[PDB]
């Protein structure tokens, strides 16, 4: 909500409450998940040429007890500025461009999207990325968008590939950059493409027994439609030593799909159809060729006003119960969830 | 017209019309009336019509309108999990196009697909049974909300229907008693809320 | 404070920053306990009919180092609707409804409330509860107030018994429901009815050593006065395997008891005198009936205005230190409390 | 920002979104280094002559990943009332009083203030701090400034020691005080004087190797010019088993000095330059007398306006790489920085 | 008026008006009004005056009035944690009800109650002594935190009050020394004030 | 006006006027003005300029003004590390005291102290070169910034600078070319630049 504009100034407190539970035969999955999500933005006017920016958005999980841990973190945090017609640049804690369409399939009423994790290698939310963006590709081709970016090693916690923010190779990474190109073509068509590249740790190629590989790539290509209270989307992504095999490491080859569907009724039920597939090549110890995802997708949110909605959401698990499953923690079962939702 | 059985349910209506609806049910309807308090008059006959919102929204994509299917899948869905089992009518509170309506079940899929209906049974303690609606609609017993009915409840949610029903037509008794044939009137009304749903 | 208030929605951001520090020859409670606590409260209206809602409130633990741990902790978060007189519904970390009755008793100036704990089943904030509520009943009783909740397990952190949100027992629960009842009877004077029933985990009946049984119960009862400037209050509850024996476990049978007097000074003082007092009985091992709880509470608190407030509050604490205290981590203990208060 | 004003009563949610970058040859400083802050400051005016107030400030890491932990804690949180021609008073976590000469050498773009820690006796932010605060010397001596405080124990997490804010040794202490004096000579001119003394733990004296003592004091005296956009400022201070030894203990004796120059740019530029250092004496174990910190400090920071700005630093660290530097875990590598900076 | 003792009584005064008074005292008073800063003589009086509130409540309940009580508790919970130990006023400015007003403790009580004064000692170097409320005021010594104090603290409490009292009185001395009779002005505005504060309470 | 290799000079003039222009230089200047979109020609001018703003600085410094020395570093600060290494003129947009001026450099330093320029010699492909300053700018390119480029870098930077500034003069061709005698205007024109920046 805008709680603050005087001169050229302007603060945005927002965020959502979602009362949300879990039903499944996985004792991981199952039970209350109610969290919070509270967040400022902020605007400032410099000139009429340039304008600053920041913002900063908190996680906060309310499914368990006051003497627990750990339930809260930083999703994003970034300052910037805006040149207008050549663009923005920004630093912090943001969402990678891999993620300019990705995003697209990224509308399920609670699932989806987790082809990919936060903190992996620029396809959501990372740490130390810079991002160049351009609209309209410097005032030129109308409608047309891109965007380059660069991010830092995030090395391990101690050790000669150490660095102040150290983690597990899970989520660690070299130097890398990416870069996105997204196109709307006849009004509610839209095209992206999007690429990345990094190099790897020495302990991602060392300690997860899983993914050898001195960098880590990905190729994708999206569509989507977004007309006439009818929304169609789909994305298709190749990864090379980038796609995590849930706890055993990386996948060298991994190639990921997502299809969405979704109408929007006068009365303000949205449904939605999706599918999702995360299919792993050339794993090291046996595996061979492994499913890591794999559903069909079924729900549906009611939307009350702009403020307040709820949801049903009935993920549909395909994965069968292989020893790369038990291996890696994949859940095999299904999950039903069913939230309600105020944001502010 | 119809009435193959004419005489068979002529015998069966006077049987429910001056045996068990003066001596019960409608006795059962007047401590009804008088003795459980509006709430949860209105909170029961919502439970009861909400394990059919499921139905009608399979039924309706059936008979080729997906539309008013997902309206009653909304209704189902905000008066389940929102509105405490089905006791609330929440979707009717959120928005017109969720209000309550009258089911269109198996029976209705089939009217409008041209089936015909059965002769015209007239049943003791019952009252009124098509082959094609009534017990046609029980095909909407075989997948969920009312296959996980036993068969105790579902006579407790038809009892209760029933004397709600009779309960509201506890003021407008009469005219079927000040008329000529009240055979021929109550199922003349049969026909025409039947076809009506079958649409 | 009302920060926001455009097309029908409300959000109010308050909290409260109180110096506070206790001295007590316990050395778990002695010292500086500064902490402050900050929420969001949000209302937006969808219909004449129906509105919709939600509330977070987080607590900070001012008192150590910034190199500490857990200083944070979400006691509040839930969304909901009301609609109209109908009534109103929630779900996600939020008052249990024994509560509804036992808050009534929980108004000292820094201690009380403390017969029981939050994450106890439904006697104070838990996770996972859905709360039906209604006033004046139905439209048939002018001041009669009905609630009506469940609360799905919360179990152990791996094992049959586990969810997602995992704890220990003694913030463990099976699945379980609670009821509340409470009238404005004459003038000031209120009387109020809880009933609480859960089943209680394996863990809970297996791992610590005092407790067994399948459910845990409650029964409440409790009256105030509230007129002309002063509070009277008390309340009952008896307990089956449900208030927690300190460390050891819980106590199989309890009764507890808690009866507080107040003024309210035209000048700005409220004095405070309070007795609390909590009883088990069959205990395991030769404890057989001890006491849990047992003090004299005196205190008051000046309020300056709505916005700041100091006060000084002596719980008097009666507990022996038994063979009992000792091994369940009883503090025996008296304890003072200088508390400075801002409000917001 | 001020966004509540209405009954007497003003809040301001205030704080900072920093995207920052650490490039140096020690990799426990190497890296991303982005945060942001968030805070509230309220004031309620009691009367006319009285005003309650209180404040809070969080540090928020937005440099690690979502799984990591202990990446929030709390600088600042207390509350007061403001007499005005009588003074100030306040309870909480808040600065030491050897900060009110301290903070004048408290100026670079982001190094500087790290002769001492946080949670080190009342050099800087601390637990437990009651501090009375008076301006013009009660209203006679106008521009004469002092201040007066104490502090209670902070002690063990366990142990005869304990309190219920426990900690380790580096960042304990025993009851203390401390106060300050600040006289505005000229106009632009100030010189200030500061004492602080403070029991010193038990622990303090047994488990770290470095420095015994029954208590820990400080002399600090520093002067200041400020005027015709420059900024000139020094600070001396001598301290006794007060300032650390890194990880290894306290210094038994230690002399801190720093000095920093700036100008203020027509254009928005403020560059700096600074002098820090720390030597300790009569060390243990051989160590004799050590440096503890050394280094030039070389920056400038641009502001596009009272909301944005962006600066660079080069910390050029003089610290030979002794037995005693390593030991102690002391950085001897330079440290270059570069930071965006958004705030509200 | 009684005065059994008012040949005794009137030798004392002599000796208290024209040798104590002229020749020390007020010279220690007016180097107290020339030398020391107000706001130092405003924090000791406060500083003095609140180690006799929690006094003043502990009688103002026996006497069957605990609004007052605790308006005097108020004044003391604020004054001492919040007005550093009793010298700042923080209750007196945080509420027009909570303003300082003059003591009344043992002597008054036992005053409401109708006990009788005595005689009227006047002592040299002190100044007016009854039996009932100097020395019955003594009585609130017994419980804290007015017993708390070493003697030697009751000395200088006394010597500060009685040295600021004289202060204040600087400017009104001297209308005093011509007015007939001296001593029965003096007597007569003892029982006066003592008078006022059994049932009746106005102060500065 | 001085001009000791005037005749020399001339016709090294008229090579670079009527063969080296008109036959190459000025058609690969057409060709830029309408094949290369106009925000790479910003970004590639506002790039190369941007590697001279550090000896802009140095050069200030040694003239004694060290403020409009710091107006160039924190130029070359905003616009490498905001601006994208050098491509958007961040400090331009930020404040007009920041916006672009044209470099000073070691040529300019020596001007300043009085040192005076060479005769003034004109170059077959180059164009007008003094020693001070087309020669003492080489300075500059000891010191990091400039000391950076492979000798091939600082011929591509001359190679792109020269060619926007001579589409830039496209339209303002035609007008030294409706004139008398174009050597002695090219060369005040050279001498009036080169002094204003050493003043
Ligand atoms: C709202 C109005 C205010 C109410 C005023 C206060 C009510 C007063 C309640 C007094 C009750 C105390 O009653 C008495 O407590 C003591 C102290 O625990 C108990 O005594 C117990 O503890 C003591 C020491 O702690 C042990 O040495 C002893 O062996 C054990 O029995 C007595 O068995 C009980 O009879
Ligand atoms: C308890 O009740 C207590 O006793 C009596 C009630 O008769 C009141 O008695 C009061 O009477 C007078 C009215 O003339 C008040 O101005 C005064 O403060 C007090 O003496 C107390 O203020 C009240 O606090
Ligand atoms: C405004 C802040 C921009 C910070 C982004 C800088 C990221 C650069 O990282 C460089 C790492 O250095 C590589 C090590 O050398 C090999
Ligand atoms: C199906 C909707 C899209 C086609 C897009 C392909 C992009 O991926 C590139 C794969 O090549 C990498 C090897
Ligand atoms: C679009 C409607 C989705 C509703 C899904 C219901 C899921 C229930 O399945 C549980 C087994
Ligand atoms: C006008 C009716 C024509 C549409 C009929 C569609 C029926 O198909 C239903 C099957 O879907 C399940
Ligand atoms: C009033 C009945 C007309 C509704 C017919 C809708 C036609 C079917 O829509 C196709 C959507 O299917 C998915
Ligand atoms: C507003 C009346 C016009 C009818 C709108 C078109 C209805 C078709 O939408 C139904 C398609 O969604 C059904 C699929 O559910 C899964
Ligand atoms: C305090 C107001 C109401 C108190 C009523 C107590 C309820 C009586 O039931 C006693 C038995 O409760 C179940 C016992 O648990 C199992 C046996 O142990
Ligand atoms: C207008 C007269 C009202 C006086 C109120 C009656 C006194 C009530 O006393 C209650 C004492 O409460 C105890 C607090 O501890
Ligand atoms: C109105 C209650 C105030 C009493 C304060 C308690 C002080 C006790 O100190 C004991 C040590
Ligand atoms: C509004 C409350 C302000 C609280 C003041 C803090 C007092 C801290 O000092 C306590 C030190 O311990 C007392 C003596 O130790 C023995
Ligand atoms: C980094 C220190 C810069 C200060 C040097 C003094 C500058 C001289 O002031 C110039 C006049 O401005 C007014
Ligand atoms: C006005 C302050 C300007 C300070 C800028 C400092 C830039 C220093 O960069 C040092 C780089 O050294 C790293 C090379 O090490 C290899
Ligand atoms: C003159 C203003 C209003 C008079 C009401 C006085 C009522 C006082 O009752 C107070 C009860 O005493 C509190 C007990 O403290 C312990
Ligand atoms: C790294 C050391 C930097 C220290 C430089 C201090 C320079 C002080 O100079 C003050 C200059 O003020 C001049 C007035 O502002 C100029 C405005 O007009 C500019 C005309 O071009
Ligand atoms: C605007 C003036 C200064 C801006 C440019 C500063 C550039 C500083 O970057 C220096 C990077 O070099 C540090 C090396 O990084 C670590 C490599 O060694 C680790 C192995």
């Amino acid at each position: 909500a805008e709680i603050y504009n005087k001169d050229g100034n302007k603060l945005d407190l927002y965020g959502k409450i979602d009362g949300l539970h879990y039903f499944s035969d996985d004792k991981s999955v199952d039970g209350d998940q109610t969290y919070m999500r509270v967040g400022v933005k902020g605007e400032t006017q410099i000139n009429d040429q340039l304008t600053g920016y920041g913002q900063w958005e908190y996680n906060v999980q309310a499914n368990n007890t006051e003497s627990s841990s750990d339930q809260a973190w930083t999703r994003l945090a970034f300052a910037g500025l805006k040149f207008g017609d050549a663009g923005s640049f920004d630093y912090g804690r943001n969402y990678g461009v891999v993620y300019d369409v990705t995003s697209w399939t990224d509308v399920l009423p609670e699932f989806g999207g987790d082809t990919y994790g936060s903190d992996n290698f620029l396809q959501s939310r990372a740490n130390g990325v810079a991002t160049y963006r351009n609209s309209d590709f410097f005032g030129l081709v109308d409608g047309l968008n891109f965007a380059l970016q660069y991010q830092g090693k995030n090395g391990s916690v101690s050790g000669e590939g150490a660095t102040n923010n150290g983690r597990g190779w899970s989520k660690q990474n070299g130097d890398g950059f990416g870069t996105s190109l997204t196109y709307d073509i006849w009004d509610g068509i839209s095209a992206g493409f999007a690429y990345s590249h990094s190099k790897r740790t020495d302990e991602q190629n060392s300690v997860p027994a899983l993914g050898r590989g001195d960098n880590a790539e990905t190729y994708t290509g999206g569509l989507k439609y977004d007309a006439n209270n009818i929304y169609l989307a789909s994305r298709y992504t190749q990864t090379y030593n980038a796609t995590r095999a849930g706890s055993l490491g990386f996948a060298n080859k991994a190639q990921n799909f997502e299809v969405v569907a979704q109408y929007q009724f006068d009365f303000g039920l949205r449904p939605s159809v999706a599918y999702l597939q995360s299919k792993g090549k050339d794993l090291e110890r046996g595996y061979g060729d492994q499913d890591i995802l794999k559903y069909v997708d079924v729900g549906a949110t009611y939307y009350f006003n702009k403020n307040m909605s709820t949801y049903v959401d009935y993920k549909i698990n395909l994965l069968d119960d292989n020893s790369f499953t038990r291996n890696a923690g994949i859940s095999t079962d299904d999950v039903v969830a069913l939230g309600l939702v105020y944001q502010f | 017209r119809s009435d193959p059985l004419e005489g068979f349910n002529r015998t069966m209506f006077n049987f429910n019309f001056n045996v068990v609806d003066p001596y019960v049910l409608r006795p059962v309807a007047v401590a009804w009336r008088d003795y459980v308090p509006q709430p949860a008059r209105n909170g029961l006959s919502n439970f009861t019509s909400n394990l059919e919102e499921p139905a009608v929204m399979v039924n309706y994509f059936l008979q080729g309108d997906p539309y008013k299917g997902m309206v009653h899948f909304t209704r189902f869905f905000l008066n389940t999990i929102l509105g405490m089992g089905g006791l609330i009518d929440v979707a009717g509170m959120a928005n017109p196009q969720l209000q309550r309506v009258e089911p269109h079940r198996f029976g209705s899929t089939l009217g409008h697909y041209g089936v015909g209906y059965g002769p015209y049974v007239q049943l003791p303690f019952y009252g009124s049974f098509t082959l094609r609606d009534e017990g046609g609609d029980m095909a909407d017993g075989l997948y969920p909300v009312l296959s996980w009915l036993t068969w105790p409840m579902s006579i407790g949610k038809w009892a209760v229907e029933g004397i709600e029903t009779r309960a509201q037509l506890l003021d407008s008794d009469g005219l079927l008693r000040q008329s000529s044939d009240p055979y021929i009137l109550m199922r003349e009304a049969y026909f025409q809320r039947h076809d009506f749903i079958a649409n």
